RNA sequence: AAAUUAGAGUUUGGUGCUGGCUCAGCUUUCAUGCGCCGAGCGGUGGUUUAUACACAUGCGAGCUUAAGGCCACGAGUGCGUAAUACGCGAGUU
RNA sequence: UGCUAGGUGACCCAAUACGGGCAUCGGGCAAAACUCGCGUAGGAUUAGCGAGCUGGGUCGCUUUUUUUUUUCAGCGGCCCAUGGCUUAUCCUUAGCCUGUCUUAACGGUACUAGGCCACGGUGGCACUGAAAAGGGGCCACGGUUCUUAUGAACCCAGCAGUGUUGAAUUUUGGACAAUCGCUUGAACGGCGGAUCCAGAUGCUGCUUACAAA
């Protein structure tokens, strides 16, 4: 997956992970990557997306990002 | 999708198959028993069966007309079980002495000698006799000395 | 196989996904670990370990 | 590969090649000895 | 790597060689052997027709040159006509002067005699070409005698 | 319609068995020109495009001229040095008219590099005047030297390395040269192939120690020498860069012999020890036996360094050159021991 | 193996009946409104429908049912079955659309 | 612990062949009648299957410090192509 | 060549203290583009290929840039060797493969999603870009409208929707929140008929009597 495929295209890269987003009873995140490609993939200059690098550095594999800079009262109904 | 990624594992077996047939003789290449061009074996979309040329090759290089002297051999077994004829007299080679032996090894049969057409031998061929000489040839050319065993 | 079904005896998703609740880290069963919301590593938890051989 | 070849390529080339080698000199006795005395007599007698 | 006859060689520094390659045909579970052709740089043009060549992708050189000639395997012999009418001369004169030397003796006897002896030369010869190889040994097998 | 008079130009100038007749234009761009001459592999070709095209020659078209004579120099047999060398004349008004005033930093790199290039191992050479000239002329300002590469300025140091007589290494062109290029250096230390660092090492080491201006030059080019023989013993076992290759290291280890020998325990040398101990037969002998000398000369002893030396002096056979690299090695071992 | 059976194996995918196209259902306008006399042992007089139909070519179809109230300018939705009693009549007016609905009190 | 072969009726005074037709199998449609349209959680599927026919109207690539800097990725169809296609396998300048 | 991280700045912006853009360098891995080995619908009522139909030389084939060593093709012009193929050409069908259904398997054939190619009403061509055009540029055609007739405007095989034909084909819906893309150094910023959610509609898996805590 480069910046040239879609999200469901026949990719290259060999895992987005096994990911569940979905909380499931307790421990409520999925479990995580299955490895060796991953850091080959991040080595190599392939870039992450902003919330891949936040799973990635939540997971603790990686260090995490601060997202705000400031504070405007976001909508919370926009659904 | 497994047909078009399962093509090449038997390939990389097949060149042992070479090299363990024929010492010194090189995708494969396969030198059937004939004209002087060793014949070549290589990948497709639809997988093959490797081992097939070389396995012939093999067959044909150590047993000449394996196939056709194999078939030869069951057919007229088939013969003359089918015809209830109790004796299977065949044209001899390496093939149907030594896979004669084997059938008689493992009692398929009960036994088999080479007989020969008496009546057309000569004023002084070589002539078989049975009980001078040892009970059981093991080759060709003792076996195709004479004439129309 | 039989005391471990008589022995068991949220879901909102809804999901803007947002990393609340913590995380568990052919894929290689036994889970490796948990990583928290606090960027702390620990083992599991027993209901953790109970839930994941449930999902099997 | 070479325990293959040398114990076992020229010695089963080697007994080919004395075994098809006895027959010829069996065929070459026979091609000789009853052969040519049988043809010589007959042509001795013929031009008799 | 190929090794395939060569069928042409018309045609400048560049030969056209016909290779024996086997394909499958799942319909039937039988090989079936078709012969492709491929055109091939040579640098010396020592390939006579028939010549078995060794043929290898290199950088290609044409639009349909595409492989180059590596070694002519086993050389295709070629009739030369006043070699040919040299053979007549040697082998009448090895005749003539053979049945003058011999010609009782039918030269028959004599040549069927040294066939026999040359024979049994041969064999002695081979045989004790087994006898330094193996040892006083009974010609079972030699995958006996290879331990 | 007027291909006939472009052809009695053409025929003007160059005899009549030329392919560049029927080729030639006088709108060429240098673009074609550098690719004619890559075209060619025969000098008598090369002499045809100079006398049809002499006037349309930049700095590009002397660089790959002089590749093409190396081109020839190893592959056309009919080699005449004599005619080489006039032509090598020829090139010099050329330069003084139009690269001596219009030559990018880039330009004037290429041709010392081919020249040097034309000097190399498998004699011809130019004023060394000139060879000065253009090393002060491409670097004369600083900014497109603060933007180079250092492929091109450890290129250029090897070709000032190669192509400079040794009483020339005290002159000041030279000096200037290696102000400006250690001013811009020094700042991008960390952009630096080893192999750079490798020819910025030695070249330092060949130019460096050759009143108060001269002392200090010499002071300034020690804090290059030691400053950038860290960085390559900073390079050497971090694993996350490329690893430099153990002759660089060992030439680089034989440049601080060299400078400390002329100027007269870094970890380079450790690390330089064990880089050579693990694979010898990747190296040379001669780069080792002159680290051996660096090992002397720093009176260090790397134990298994020298047993394993021990064992590459004794697996050389007995001949001219080689019986001298048993010697001076033999005499550096007596100097260690 | 043998090489002129390795040659001896796309056809043409044969619809059985040739009016429809391949389709199942098409409409038509009908042309003729008219009755006919069978093959023996059939002796009732059965009432078919020539059509032009939605492909352009013509094709007889039965009529079914106690009556009809088809006449000329009128359009049907035709259908797949055949009526054997006669010979060469592939077509079968459903009922329950057009012109042609259901008889009175089935 | 490898999960792997259904026939019957139809031809003739009857019997057996000879091959064909049909029905029972599975899958498939905004198929076509007749009947319900209680409400929710979902999967999915439409190659407007066809017309590569003609398109009303509205919207789909705008962002950003007048000026300039970045917008070839996504969606649709299969005309043409029986081979610079596509797939598989080796090596790349 | 394209991305991401570094290191540099006689530059620009921000800074009660320091980070961004902007230029250049180089480490990482990467795409791209070419080449060849094979596979491939039938037709003799297609039998010679109306052609450079294949090869060799010569040029043109729009860049030098780290140590011993380094840089395709008939693509066009010229000679030239006279050969190259013979299911060769020519016709018509057809996007191709995995798929899906079935069969016990071998096989035989409408989809799922997705791989690659092709095309954008038809045909020709160019700019820029490293690489070329589905709402980018120019011309000719064929349509659709209007003119005071001289000429201009537009091209749903994008979404909804209209019309013919059809047995049959859906709402002129909401929304950037989730992705993912493009963009921007504030701002959970801006946009996206991709998508995500809702509709109509075949197939399906899965519940369904009310009352009351």
């Amino acid at each position: 997956m480069e910046k040239r495929q879609a999200r469901n295209s026949g990719v290259r890269k060999e895992d987005v992970g096994w990911w569940d987003p979905n909380p499931a009873a307790d421990g409520n995140m999925h479990l995580g990557l299955n490895f060796d490609r991953l850091k080959y993939w991040l080595t190599a200059g392939a870039k992450p997306t902003d919330k891949v690098a936040e799973l990635l550095g939540h997971a603790g594999v990686l260090p995490k990002v601060p997202q705000p800079p400031h504070y405007n009262p976001r909508d919370p109904k926009d659904d | 999708v497994s047909k078009l990624r399962q093509t090449t594992a038997t390939a990389a077996r097949a060149a042992e198959v070479m090299r363990a047939a024929f010492p010194g003789a090189t995708t494969i290449a396969v030198q059937l028993p004939r004209k002087d061009v060793p014949t070549y074996v290589m990948a497709n979309q639809r997988p093959q069966p490797w081992e097939l040329l070389p396995m012939k090759a093999a067959a044909m290089t150590q047993y000449p007309n394996f196939f056709n002297n194999s078939c030869t051999f069951f057919g007229s077994i088939k013969r003359d079980v089918v015809n209830g004829v109790p004796f299977c007299l065949l044209r001899p080679s390496r093939l149907a002495l030594d896979m004669a032996k084997v059938v008689r090894n493992l009692g398929i049969v009960d036994g088999f000698e080479v007989v020969q057409r008496r009546s057309r031998l000569g004023a002084h061929d070589f002539v078989w006799l049975p009980e001078q000489q040892p009970q059981e040839p093991e080759h060709l050319y003792d076996t195709s000395l004479f004439r129309q065993r | 196989a039989f005391r471990r079904d008589l022995l068991f005896n949220a879901w909102p998703a809804n999901l803007r996904t947002e990393l609340t609740r913590p995380v568990v880290v052919a894929t290689q069963y036994p889970p490796v670990y948990v990583a928290a919301g606090d960027g702390a590593k620990r083992p599991l938890n027993e209901q953790e370990k109970v839930y994941q051989e449930r999902r099997l | 590969a070479r325990m293959a070849e040398l114990l076992r390529e020229k010695r089963v080339a080697t007994l080919v090649e004395q075994v098809r080698k006895a027959e010829l000199e069996h065929k070459l006795a026979q091609v000789q000895l009853q052969r040519a005395v049988r043809r010589q007599e007959e042509l001795h007698r013929r031009e008799e | 790597e190929f090794i395939g006859r060569v069928v042409s060689n018309r045609m400048q520094k560049t030969v056209v060689v016909a290779v024996s390659y086997v394909v499958w045909v799942p319909k039937y579970k039988v090989y079936q052997k078709r012969v492709a052709r491929h055109k091939a740089r040579d640098e010396s043009q020592a390939s006579v027709i028939g010549d078995i060549v060794r043929i290898r992708k290199s950088r290609k050189f044409s639009r349909e040159v595409s492989y180059s000639v590596v070694d002519t395997l086993r050389k295709a012999h070629v009739y030369d006509p006043a070699a040919a009418a040299a053979l007549v001369a040697t082998r009448d004169a090895a005749r003539a002067a053979a049945a003058a030397s011999t010609g009782r003796s039918d030269p028959w006897v004599a040549e069927a005699a040294r066939r026999l002896d040359a024979s049994a030369a041969r064999l002695a010869a081979l045989r004790e070409l087994y006898e330094k190889e193996v040892g006083p040994g009974v010609p079972l097998s030699g995958a006996v005698l290879a331990v | 319609m007027r291909k006939r008079e472009l052809l009695n130009e053409a025929r003007a100038l160059v005899p009549e068995g030329s392919g560049w007749l029927e080729a030639y234009t006088r709108n060429i761009s240098p673009r074609q020109l550098t690719w004619r001459l890559g075209k060619r592999d025969s000098l008598a070709a090369m002499t045809e495009g100079w006398q049809l095209y002499q006037g349309k020659f930049d700095t590009v078209a002397m660089a790959a001229l002089l590749r093409r004579l190396r081109h020839a120099q190893l592959q056309d047999p009919g080699f005449d040095p004599l005619a080489a060398q006039r032509l090598l004349d020829d090139l010099v008004p050329r330069l003084r008219s139009v690269g001596l005033r219009f030559g990018k930093l880039r330009d004037i790199t290429a041709y010392l590099h081919a020249l040097a290039k034309l000097r190399s191992p498998a004699l011809l050479t130019q004023p060394d005047a000139l060879v000065l000239d253009l090393a002060v002329f491409a670097t004369r300002n600083r900014t497109e030297l603060l933007h180079a590469s250092p492929q091109r300025l450890a290129t250029l140091l090897w070709a000032l390395m190669r192509l400079l007589p040794p009483q020339l290494y005290g002159s000041e062109q030279l000096q200037v040269v290696l102000d400006r290029m250690a001013l811009a250096s020094l700042g991008r230390l960390q952009n630096f192939a080893p192999l750079d660092l490798r020819w910025a090492a030695l070249a330092f080491a060949t130019f460096g120690p050759h009143e108060d201006v001269t002392a200090r030059r010499q002071s300034r080019n020690a804090r290059v020498i030691k400053a950038l023989c860290d960085e390559l013993a900073a390079r050497s076992g971090n694993l996350a860069l490329p690893q430099p290759e153990p002759r660089d290291l060992a030439l680089a280890a034989h440049a601080l012999g060299l400078v400390a020998a002329a100027s007269s325990p870094p970890a380079l040398l450790v690390k330089a020890a064990g880089v050579a101990a693990r694979s010898l037969p990747a190296l040379s002998g001669e780069e080792a036996v002159g680290l051996v000398e660096t090992l002397a000369v720093w009176g260090l002893r790397q134990p298994a360094l020298l047993e394993a030396l021990r064992d590459a002096a004794g697996r050389w056979g007995e001949g001219e050159q080689a019986e001298a690299l048993r010697g001076r090695l033999q005499a550096a071992y007596t100097r260690l021991g | 193996a043998t090489v002129g059976q390795l040659l001896g194996g796309a056809k043409t995918r044969k619809c059985r009946i040739r009016q429809l196209d391949g389709s199942p259902f098409k409409k038509g306008i009908c042309l003729r409104v008219y009755t006919t006399s069978p093959k023996k042992p059939n002796s009732a007089n059965r009432k078919l429908a020539k059509v032009q139909l939605s492909n352009g070519l013509k094709a007889l179809a039965y009529i079914p049912g106690e009556g009809h109230n088809l006449q000329e300018h009128s359009m049907v939705l035709v259908s797949g079955n055949g009526v054997r009693d006669l010979p060469g009549v592939k077509l079968r007016i459903v009922r329950g659309r057009y012109d042609c609905a259901g008889v009175k009190d089935r």
